[PDB]
């Protein structure tokens, strides 16, 4: 049926090898409708884990991360580490939400263990310094999205939108 | 007669107004007006008092009756105020707006013997006087104040500022009839002053709001109680509102830099409550402090003493409209950059904003939400969108999907509240955004929704996280 | 080493035997003194698992559960299906917080599996049914805060607010 | 890339020989969508030279000419005396703007040697007397825009505008 | 902390060695910024003793000594003469206020026990005879405010108020 996996967008390059399938489905949730990224998901309470980038659940309601989600299958020798769950497609805090949905979908989510060893001091961080936007537009978007140079040619739109929109919380340790 | 309590305060991007509707004019600068502080303090006092009297007796009182009730601390036409406000700005010396020279007389030539609108735009770091009749000329001037090139693009990006700037941006000259260079030059000179004065926006204004109490007003009947409630409400005003224009959209947001109480028996329970804000580590900490100070009044504070006096007057729920705070709606976040937040409030509160478009769909509810929570909005009985849809969603009867139902909004029998929600131009926004700061760089964002008497059993459960998602998107 | 444990308030009977420890040290975060309950915790993003009462995660920030904090670790027969968390006492969304905190706390949330084979239709639930009300007034609140009818003879107050201060969202599955 | 040509509009018709591109491609700027004209370019600081119509570069900003700009090549025997250069589509001064372009524009412009012999005092010239314009909508607004007579019959919407939307300055020589 | 020294401004010259700090900090109450002096201070009920000038206390509400406020300790000759006091910055009758207050200050005023030996009658004094004005502008307004001659050439602007502003009372017996 309908299955996708979420990826986040950190400052670090911990995204490269975490999946088997890049495309998966003829329809993605985050379509580039000539206006930038669309239907992006935000995850509340969760912070990134740049060293082995995943999502640790903080119960802080002010902590959050925002990333995209597309079809595929993330290295099936998993699920001891991923919070994979199905939901009726509406409990998602989907921002830039353009079109309608299927009212159900399964989704993989990266996840680091509880790790109750330290003081989980969190730190907010944004995506600036376009040099750190080139690596992602080549390694998160030029990887997952072939939209590059097939429909829209002024990539500058999605470039500024990814260097303005995605900002999250890191546990900085 | 005696200094009651000092306050060091801070306001960010204040949009104060004067006779020319700007913070600066050819005669003085006034970034903070004590009259506005007094009037806003009174407004917040009435809101807080209705919150109190509604959280106990479920009643609501007219603003007249409340103002008559508190006229021992706030004064009226029957009594001089007992509290005297004195704002003191540091480096708030005698500056003004001087426009040393403007090189006209070439924009005038393309004007004479015509009827041309003259827009101005200030982008490109230079002033370019566009002409509706398809002509563009750049103007050279040298003025007293220096627009810092941050304010320029701030106004450029903030779709709210760039809107209320429409009213200081152009004139429609008519030079067909006799039109000499001198009066044309003066017209455009004053147009240019008006435009240039809009850009006196200085973030981070710091001022000391002293407050003196007249000890002559001894315990007449309930003076210490009225005064302590007034001070509670002044604190709530500093913590939920700002001063100036567009306070319901982030601007002017006040912050406490220091508090000093001089009459302990009165302000001792407020100076501590204010120290309770000189340092705020995380967001939920601040939300907790807010709910603490808010509930502290509803039950913990003095009592329901004068609420049992025969000076008050119940509202008429169909002909009167009051607001009052609802503690359930106090979303908080953390900023890390203020200008971007002030810019995105637009997407939050605009009917085609890509932060509420993605929180409300089918768009009618969307309009509805704003028309109930986002102040006045020009509605049109011309293209169907008014037909039924909003008219059905605000209707208090007649269906059960709209999480908001206006008390007296009738289908085709609209009597008063239709002619107020859809016709009254000066209606505040219930959905308000404030930007707070501690003495560190911990900038948060109180979102909250004032509760209005013209709602018929609002669904607090629904908006409580619609408002949460709104705060999510703007930050 | 001073831990705490989070306990929910459902409309089901899944509360009694969840922890062994009732004191641990000398203090508890949730409190009761002449006025109502303090430091009532709220964890957002999680629903209850009434059948084997635990916290089921979702992708909703609007999803939340209000509950209580005691001092202890669960029954010393767990740590295979629970969520530990060491937080610096700030990221916690308290309610009616009164006293100063330790800036170091270990919390234990009754965690559960997503059972990703059905649609998670979460439902808002209030606290009603004075049967279970009067039950939990003592079976969990006198098993912990026994003081009632010795000094807390004002149990009506605990009534007054548990009828209103608490509510949640569940799955009803 | 992008290549286009601009044609002024005087009170006369000496432009019987003009750009050849009729269909050509998929980009034309001075469109007419059932509301009159859109994206009329105003070349400021120039004056028309209708006798061999050529925008005479003056230095006074009040002088301006207004006319059509569309994709096409002038004659294949031009780029000698015309003015041609590239601009990123955000610098040209259009009116009734309905959309943006591909941020690139290389336009040929009717240009002249200013003929520094007779001192060029200008005069405002209007576009009235549809007796002329009635043929201009068959000699220009059909010689390129065969859209007429088949697609849109609100002709006065594109007549009364040109009566006032089109004016310029001429050196009177 | 912050301490201030009250340098009264008479037409006597006995005020040469009167500070143990020239500037020391970056905060003078009395200022000069291209308009004149600021925050001149007045102390009523005091008459100077210009024959070794010191603030002698009379109980007359109609005496007054006006002076400038600078920062620092007295001389290394203190503890017996000055009437030091800690005031909450609102007990100060500052003529020509321009700034704000530190909300508490330490003030040292060169004080003399009345010496109850004679009827301590007094007489008002105005600062005339610019010769003394000139020498005090060097004595204090170049020794404290070396800001003179760095930007301020309008000393006559200041000299104007020196001849006008700092009237006082003295026993003159």
């Amino acid at each position: 049926s309908t299955q996708r996996e979420y990826v986040f967008i950190p400052i670090t390059n911990s995204i490269t090898i975490d999946v088997k399938i890049t495309i998966g489905g003829s329809d993605h949730i985050t379509n580039i409708d000539e206006r930038g990224i669309h239907n992006v998901l935000v995850i509340t309470g969760y912070a990134v884990d740049e060293k082995n980038g995943r999502l640790v659940p903080t119960l802080d309601p002010c902590d959050y991360v925002k990333g995209i989600l597309v079809a595929g299958t993330p290295q099936q020798a998993q699920s001891n580490d991923f919070l994979t769950l199905k939901l009726p497609a509406n409990k998602l805090y989907l921002i830039r939400k353009k079109g309608n949905i299927s009212d159900d979908l399964k989704i993989y989510i990266p996840y680091s263990s509880p790790d109750a060893r330290n003081s989980m001091k969190t730190k907010p961080v944004s995506i600036s310094d376009d040099t750190i936007v080139n690596n992602i537009i080549k390694e998160v978007f030029d990887k997952i999205y072939n939209i590059t140079q097939k429909e829209k040619v002024k990539i500058e739109k999605v470039k500024e939108d990814i260097k303005e929109l995605f900002s999250y919380y890191a546990l900085e340790q | 007669e005696e200094l009651l309590m000092s306050l060091k305060l801070k306001a960010l991007y204040p949009l104060t107004g004067g006779y020319n509707r700007h913070s600066i004019n050819p005669f003085y600068e006034e970034l903070v007006r004590p009259t506005e502080i007094k009037g806003l303090w009174r407004w917040w006092n009435r809101v807080l008092f209705n919150t109190l009297a509604y959280s106990t007796k479920g009643k609501l009182y007219t603003y007249e009756s409340i103002d008559r009730l508190f006229e021992d601390v706030f004064g009226s036409e029957n009594k001089k105020s007992a509290v005297r406000l004195e704002v003191i700005t540091d480096e708030g010396n005698d500056n003004r707006f001087e426009l040393s020279y403007v090189e006209l007389d070439k924009v005038i030539d393309c004007l004479r013997n015509y009827k041309r609108k003259v827009s101005l735009d200030f982008i490109d770091n230079t002033l370019i006087a566009e002409i509706e009749g398809s002509t563009k000329i750049p103007i050279s001037f040298k003025s007293n104040l220096d627009i810092d090139k941050i304010i320029k693009d701030l106004v450029h990006n903030n779709k709210l500022l760039s809107f209320e700037l429409l009213g200081f941006k152009s004139v429609e000259i008519d030079a067909t009839k006799i039109s000499d260079k001198k009066i044309l030059k003066e017209i455009l000179r004053d147009l240019i002053t008006n435009y240039l004065e809009y850009f006196n926006i200085k973030q981070e204004v710091t001022f000391t709001l002293n407050i003196y109490l007249d000890k002559s007003r001894e315990h007449k009947q309930n003076f210490e109680d009225k005064l302590k409630f007034a001070l509670y409400s002044l604190l709530v005003f500093i913590l939920l509102g700002g001063i100036g224009r567009k306070t319901s959209r982030g601007f002017g947001s006040l912050s406490i830099i220091d508090v000093k109480c001089y009459d302990n028996s009165i302000c001792k329970k407020i100076e501590d409550l204010a120290k309770n804000f000189l340092k705020i580590s995380s967001g939920n900490e601040l939300k907790s402090k807010i709910e603490s100070i808010l509930d502290c009044i509803k039950n913990s504070c003095i009592d329901t003493l004068y609420i049992e006096n025969n000076i008050l007057s119940e509202i008429d729920p169909k002909k009167n409209v009051v607001y009052f705070i609802n503690s359930d709606l106090f979303e908080v976040k953390r900023i890390n950059d203020k200008e971007k937040v002030l810019a995105n409030i637009y997407k939050a509160v605009s009917s085609e904003g890509c932060c509420i478009k993605s929180i409300i769909t089918d768009k009618y509810v969307r309009k509805s939400f704003l028309i109930a929570f986002g102040g006045y909005r020009k509605v049109e009985k011309d293209k169907g969108l008014d037909i039924g849809f909003i008219k059905n969603y605000l209707c208090e009867t007649c269906e059960t999907v709209s999480s908001f139902n206006i008390v007296d909004f009738l289908l085709s029998e609209g009597s008063f509240m239709s002619d107020y929600i859809l016709q009254y131009e000066h209606r505040n926004s219930l959905l308000r955004f404030k930007l707070i700061s501690d003495n560190s760089n911990n900038s948060y964002l109180i979102g909250y929704i004032l509760h209005s008497s013209y709602f018929k059993k609002i669904d607090i459960k629904y908006v409580r996280c619609i408002l949460e998602k709104l705060t999510y998107c703007v930050i």
